[PDB]
């Protein structure tokens, strides 16, 4: 999407895997605020914004 | 709300729409260049005429907006340059027959073709067929005559056209509120609005005036010794109190006298500094050529070239099929789009044009980061001034003993310098009174000093006075002899080689200072240096965004052009020239006494 | 050149966070009213983006997603892969059997 119209999908329900896209080669920016991601895998969280 | 939040939305606008538009032009003209076609022709100007169209339109959007109630600086900056006429002022059918008349002479110094009479089964063409002519014969009646009938042709179509383009321009130029065209060209240094670091129009002359007249002395030592050299080469023609005869100078018009080096060479026993047999013996490619002034780029400090230069340039002729234009030529396309097009062979040359074209590149980078209409230099001076630091820098023998193209077992004695002092003299020192003397004509040409009908015997006046050259044969007015060169036939300002040159030796007094240089300076390398790449990136970070004045505070400390450092660079070779004209006689004499 | 990006502007006041903005109605920055047409002082504030391959890196697309985590009062149900220690059996250790 255009950022003016950026779109937001609800993740909600599921296993969240997030080693798989911080140990990927393909991404130049991983900033992550408020939270570390190491600790992001083991974490649980009610919902996901993306 | 207010007329300046107003202004800066618009210029908002303007940036990022200008941005896309200008990209869409720059990319049209690089694939007309690398692309000679006649379908990239159309797209180039397709691409053009809305270019310009959308620059009228938004001049005409920007005129509502009033300058005095504007008082921040860089907004002021933009929107005057953005609120010129340019030739819409001019009614249509003037403007329609000034740029008949702008095309007319690119197609007449493009396609002009001369040659001998009673032989015209063919001809040659200016470049590169009468350039090799004028930089390689010894023969006086076949300079004399390709000089004299390349003048007579193109002076003679170009004598009413020009009379055309004076009164055009001049009206032009009264329109938009200046007092001539040469005000016009005097403006782009004009600083408006900052305490202590204005810039008058009328100052320049006055500071041109003031720096030619330490000028005078060493270029009329390097005359008298050029003239003895001559004199020399031909016995009889060259009188000892005359001026030099015009057709021997080495170049078409006297531009530049770096093809008498053959001639004129102090120590011809002494060997050269010639690097070209050690890059063909090592197999150097021109990407070679690249990786190494882009080590020097680093090794100042500066930011190295991004991989979309590496993928989009073209440093190498094409080849039979494919059809580009030779000249080099440094590209800023536009939103980080940095690209050099140069046929680069493996000479000296090149290597030095590759340098020159990169520090274009890196001029272009600097001011990345500010606003659309500021992406300029602060003047036409800088621009090409930094491209012309990186080719002192990079001639000097400690840079080529420094990447291993020179044996480090060179000798540098006095001598070599002395001679390659000479060399750097007939191409920069010797540029420099035709370059005062060709904007004094014309700065009176549009003035109104000079009639109409005394435009000729006033410039030989001016050529033996300033110059210290004499016609060979007088000529009436039928002729139109400073036309017959591309940047006046094209309406190109011609002060900004002037200004070059001395901001040149400026800079290179300035970064040698930073770099701790404690020899000569032409014996001074600015590589290996971080403060000296700082001092000259903060001058180059600005832009257009401040006054050439403060810029040039921000370099080295003065408030104005300055003459020293040239004078400074050449003092070896100022007292070697001193001691070699003892018995001959400094200065030249304006009467007839050579031939006429 | 790819035009089916666009970006807003122009807006008369900053954006909430996690706020989209999708109106397409002219800005108005000077004091005469727009109607509705694209003139002098009135712009239309999304503005198409032209991304061409041979851009520097400073001006080439990058795709952005942003992950938010929140933690409300509700049980938390997006939870990471927790590792399994293979079964051994027969011996004294300490089991961790779903918390
Ligand atoms: C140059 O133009 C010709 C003519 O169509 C074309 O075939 C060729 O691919 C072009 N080359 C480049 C490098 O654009
Ligand atoms: C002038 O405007 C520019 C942006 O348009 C801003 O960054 C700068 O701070 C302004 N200068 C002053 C003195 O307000
Ligand atoms: C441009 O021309 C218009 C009309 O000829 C005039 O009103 C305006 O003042 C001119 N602008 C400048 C900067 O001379
Ligand atoms: C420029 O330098 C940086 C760091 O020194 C390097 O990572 C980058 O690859 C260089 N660019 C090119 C095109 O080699
Ligand atoms: C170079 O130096 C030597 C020794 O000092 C001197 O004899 C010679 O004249 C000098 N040559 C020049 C051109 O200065
Ligand atoms: C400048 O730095 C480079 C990089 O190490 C080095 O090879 C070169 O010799 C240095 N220049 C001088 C004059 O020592």
């Amino acid at each position: 999407a255009s950022v003016y119209a950026w779109n937001r999908k609800r993740i909600s329900n599921c296993v969240a895997d997030y080693s798989v896209l911080y140990n990927s080669a393909s991404f130049s920016t991983f900033k992550c605020y408020g939270v570390s991601p190491t600790k992001l895998n083991d974490l649980c969280f009610t919902n996901v914004y993306a | 709300s207010t007329i300046e939040e107003q202004a800066k939305t618009f210029l908002d606008k303007f940036n990022h729409e200008a941005e896309d538009l200008f990209y869409q032009s720059s990319l049209a003209s690089w694939n007309y260049n690398t692309n000679i076609t006649e379908e990239n022709v159309q797209n180039m100007n397709n691409a053009g005429d809305k270019w310009s169209a959308f620059l009228k339109e938004q001049s005409t959007l920007a005129q509502m907006y009033p300058l005095q109630e504007i008082q921040n600086l860089t907004v002021k900056l933009q929107l005057q340059a953005l609120q010129q006429n340019g030739s819409s002022v001019l009614s249509e059918d003037k403007s329609k027959r000034l740029n008949t008349i702008l095309n007319t002479m690119s197609t007449i110094y493009s396609t002009g073709k001369v040659c001998n009479p009673d032989n015209p089964q063919e001809c040659l063409l200016l470049e590169p067929g009468l350039n090799e002519i004028m930089a390689n014969s010894l023969d006086y009646n076949e300079r004399l005559w390709a000089w004299e009938s390349w003048r007579s042709e193109v002076g003679k179509q170009l004598r009413p056209l020009y009379e055309e383009y004076v009164v055009l321009k001049n009206e032009m130029a009264r329109a938009n509120h200046y007092e001539d065209y040469g005000d016009y060209w005097r403006g782009d240094y004009e600083v408006n609005g900052v305490d202590g670091y204005d810039y008058s129009r009328g100052q320049l002359i006055e500071d041109v005036e003031h720096t030619f007249e330490e000028i005078k002395p060493l270029y009329e030592h390097l005359h008298a010794y050029v003239r003895a050299k001559l004199m020399n080469a031909y016995p009889s023609y060259i009188s000892p109190i005359g001026c030099l005869p015009a057709h021997l100078l080495g170049d078409m018009w006297g531009r530049f006298w770096t093809n008498l080096y053959s001639l004129t060479v102090p120590f011809g026993q002494k060997p050269n500094i010639d690097v070209t047999d050690a890059m063909v013996d090592q197999a150097w490619d021109a990407q070679r050529i690249f990786k190494e002034a882009e080590k020097f780029f680093v090794s100042v400090g500066l930011p190295n070239m991004t991989q979309g230069f590496w993928e989009n340039s073209m440093l190498t002729d094409p080849g039979n099929v494919q059809k580009a234009v030779c000249h080099p030529t440094a590209w800023d396309l536009g939103k980080g789009d940095f690209r050099i097009l140069m046929c680069t062979k493996v000479t000296m040359d090149d290597f030095l044009t590759a340098h020159h074209e990169m520090g274009h590149i890196q001029y272009d980078m600097a001011y990345a980061a500010q606003p659309f209409l500021l992406r300029n230099g602060a003047n036409e001076g800088f621009h090409e001034a930094v491209g012309e630091i990186m080719s002192l820098s990079a001639a000097t023998p400690k840079h080529l003993k420094s990447i291993g193209l020179l044996s480090p077992d060179f000798q540098e004695d006095n001598e070599t310098e002395i001679n390659f002092l000479l060399k750097q003299a007939l191409t920069i020192v010797g540029t420099l009174p035709f370059t005062y003397m060709l904007e004094k004509w014309r700065w009176m040409v549009f003035k109104g000093e000079i009639p109409k009908d005394q435009w000729m015997k006033k410039w030989w006046e001016m050529k033996r006075e300033i110059v210290g050259v004499v016609e060979p044969v007088p000529h009436d007015e039928t002729y139109c002899d400073p036309a017959s060169l591309f940047h006046v036939s094209n309406d190109y300002s011609f002060i900004r080689y002037y200004t070059r040159t001395l901001y040149q030796f400026q800079f290179q007094e300035a970064l040698c200072q930073a770099a701790k240089h404690e020899g000569p300076l032409h014996k001074c390398d600015i590589s290996n240096s971080t403060e000296a790449g700082q001092k000259l990136f903060n001058m180059l970070r600005l832009g257009k965004s401040e006054p050439w004045t403060l810029a040039l505070e921000n370099v080295v400390g003065a408030k104005n052009m300055n003459v020293r450092p040239l004078l400074n660079y050449f003092e070896p070779l100022f007292t070697w020239l001193k001691d070699q004209n003892k018995n001959s006689f400094v200065g030249w004499s304006t009467d007839w006494s050579p031939y006429a | 050149g790819n035009y089916n990006y666009l970006y807003r502007l122009f807006r008369k006041s900053n954006l909430k966070p996690f706020e989209r903005d999708i109106s397409t109605e002219i800005y108005q920055a000077g004091s005469t009213p727009c109607n509705g047409v694209e003139g002098f002082n009135c712009y239309f504030p999304l503005q198409s983006y032209g991304f061409q391959p041979t851009y520097g890196v400073g001006y080439q697309p990058y795709r952005v997603v942003v992950l938010s985590f929140e933690l409300l009062h509700a049980p938390a149900t997006v939870c990471g892969p927790k590792k399994s220690t293979n079964l051994v059996k027969n011996k004294c250790v300490n089991f961790n059997f779903n918390g």
